[PDB]
């Protein structure tokens, strides 16, 4: 091991996802994290049941 | 304008999406917003009118 | 929220649209993902967003 | 005489197109270390140039 970086900040996460210590200048796509307390919604047609 | 209207309008082609409207949900997503949900982003034309 | 709307399962956000489509109950995009649905008891149409 | 000078650039987010935002899917995608990086880099560089 010679050097490490922690994937904690916004810029560091981009570096870890890009698998590189240096990020060329430009525009990079990203997605916010998804919640976990997701409720359940159900819609169904009433039929002979 | 003749060469931009006489020929078939690219409604089904590469037209950038109003990302500000695609996430509002005030109307069902059109072809442009539907592609945005799949990660496809048509960038604005470099040849600004 | 996680939804199962008319035998279609996915995760998204449901809102109310001022669209007045007359045909059907489910509207899907080219990829197959559900874009909206209609409530049969009242006629309101809802939109779905990731 | 007509000569084409530009083409509408298109960029795709690899994570959203293949996993549709499924949290469990994106964890499996990380095994394909060079898949998303190669696709996204090829499209982004062409758009910038
Ligand atoms: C629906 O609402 C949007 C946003 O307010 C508006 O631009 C559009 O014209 C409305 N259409 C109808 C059918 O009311
Ligand atoms: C039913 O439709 C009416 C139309 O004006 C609307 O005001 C009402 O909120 C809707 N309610 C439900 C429960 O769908």
């Amino acid at each position: 091991i010679a050097n490490i970086i922690y994937c904690n900040s916004v810029i560091n996460r981009l570096r870890c996802d890009q698998l590189s210590f240096d990020v060329p200048d430009g525009f990079y796509s990203t997605s916010p994290i998804q919640p976990v307390e997701l409720p359940v919604s159900i819609v169904s047609l009433p039929v002979y049941h | 304008d003749i060469l931009f209207s006489k020929l078939v309008t690219s409604g089904l082609g590469t037209v950038d999406a109003d990302y500000k409207k695609c996430t509002k949900g005030l109307s069902i997503a059109d072809l442009a917003c539907a592609q945005y949900y799949n990660g496809i982003m048509v960038l604005p034309g470099v040849a600004d009118a | 929220t996680k939804y199962n709307i008319y035998d279609v399962s996915g995760v998204g956000v449901i809102r109310i649209s001022n669209d007045t489509f007359l045909n059907g109950i489910t509207y899907t995009s080219t990829s197959g993902n559900l874009l909206g649905f209609k409530d049969v008891t009242n006629g309101t149409i809802y939109s779905i967003t990731p | 005489e007509y000569l084409q000078i530009t083409s509408t650039p298109i960029v795709v987010d690899c994570s959203t197109y293949v996993c549709n935002g499924n949290v469990r899917c994106v964890e499996l995608l990380k095994q394909y270390t060079s898949a998303c990086k190669t696709i996204e880099d090829a499209l982004r560089n062409s758009a910038m140039l």
